[PDB]
């Protein structure tokens, strides 16, 4: 009775792998310089509380 | 006879199955070549998830502080952006012959 | 052969993705919206190169 | 899928204690900035003002 | 679960609460870069403010 | 998730634009914080001077 409802699943999981796989270079290269920034951030702890 | 219903239902959606296991294979390779990164998000973003948890209430009484001070800063500054100009240049010749 | 050894495991996973999905299955609507957001808010920080 | 499925996921389990941690903390600091979102917000417009 | 739902929700609150003003806060940082040199060019121009 | 795709690639895009930004600025970054710190000490000390 719930076979209507797994072909939406399983549509909407194709799409939305699409989806996530169009956007995903931007978000790791964002992950990597975000990381570097949180490294910087982390690193001067001490700085930003007292700011 | 629920067996020939459930193999029937599922046979109809092949194609769609074909296209997600295509779609999961690209998104999963771009996130397997990425594994590097996602490694270094793993070990240093938590730390500074976790800080800014421990200082939220102090980020914002910083943030309405400036605020507090901006507003009238800016109320200051716009109601006397005018008058100012025009005064300065009204007494730049009283200023000189002085 | 294979299932059935890692049955236990699956079968937990089951238990804990309806969890998941009972918990954030109402809020559709403030997922996109929170997207939106997102995007928006992401958007004034951008609007020149530098 | 499986093997990049599998890398990825012996990736998360490496920090599972952090990736259990950090969705915690960053409910609570989201929770914390949205009880005063109101406040923040007109704050920051007053400064760029 | 319940935590992750609740910080979505909470999240779409405050991104909305903080676009709401989205002409002033589109403008930050370029105000600031605006303003930071205005006051460096007003220090620079004037050497003998200190002496006046 | 997939009605709001538009959406999440663009926030992908920008937050790839301003990590980026803020890591090629680390050092300013850096020195930002180190003088962040005391010289709201001293615009806060010259105000309550004239309070």
């Amino acid at each position: 009775p719930r076979m209507p409802q797994i072909r939406r699943d399983i549509t909407g999981l194709a799409n939305l792998g699409e989806v996530y796989a169009d956007a995903s270079p931007d978000l790791f290269d964002g992950l990597d310089n975000a990381v570097t920034t949180a490294r910087t951030l982390n690193e001067q702890r001490g700085n930003l509380d007292q700011a | 006879n629920q067996l020939d219903t459930f193999t029937d239902e599922l046979n109809q959606q092949r194609e769609e199955i074909t296209r997600a296991i295509d779609s999961t294979n690209r998104l999963l390779n771009i996130v397997s070549q990425r594994n590097d990164t996602l490694d270094r998000v793993l070990t240093e973003f938590p730390p500074l998830i976790q800080h800014f948890a421990e200082t939220r209430d102090l980020f914002a009484d910083a943030v309405t502080a400036l605020g507090r001070l901006s507003a009238a800063a800016d109320e200051t500054l716009s109601g006397s952006n005018a008058n100012l100009h025009t005064n300065l240049q009204n007494l730049q010749r009283p200023l000189k012959q002085l | 052969t294979a299932l059935n050894e890692g049955r236990g495991d699956f079968f937990a996973v089951v238990k804990s993705l309806a969890l998941f999905v009972n918990a954030l299955h109402r809020s559709d609507q403030q997922f996109v919206a929170l997207n939106n957001d997102l995007a928006q808010f992401t958007n004034s920080f951008t609007n020149t190169d530098q | 899928v499986i093997k990049n499925l599998n890398t990825v996921l012996d990736t998360t389990v490496r920090h599972q204690k952090q990736f259990d941690e950090t969705l915690v903390n960053f409910e609570t600091l989201i929770t914390g900035l949205k009880n005063r979102a109101d406040p923040i917000a007109t704050s920051v417009a007053d400064i760029s003002d | 679960s319940t935590q992750v739902n609740q910080l979505l929700v909470n999240a779409q609150t405050l991104l909305a609460a903080v676009n709401e003003r989205g002409r002033s806060v589109s403008l930050l940082l370029e105000r600031v870069s605006s303003v930071s040199r205005q006051v460096e060019g007003f220090v620079d121009e004037n050497p003998n403010l200190n002496h006046v | 998730q997939v009605n709001s795709g538009d959406a999440i690639q663009r926030w992908a895009a920008n937050l790839n634009t301003l990590a980026a930004q803020s890591a090629q600025n680390d050092e300013a970054l850096r020195s930002g914080l180190q003088q962040a710190a005391p010289t709201a000490d001293q615009l806060n000390a010259v105000f309550s001077d004239v309070r």
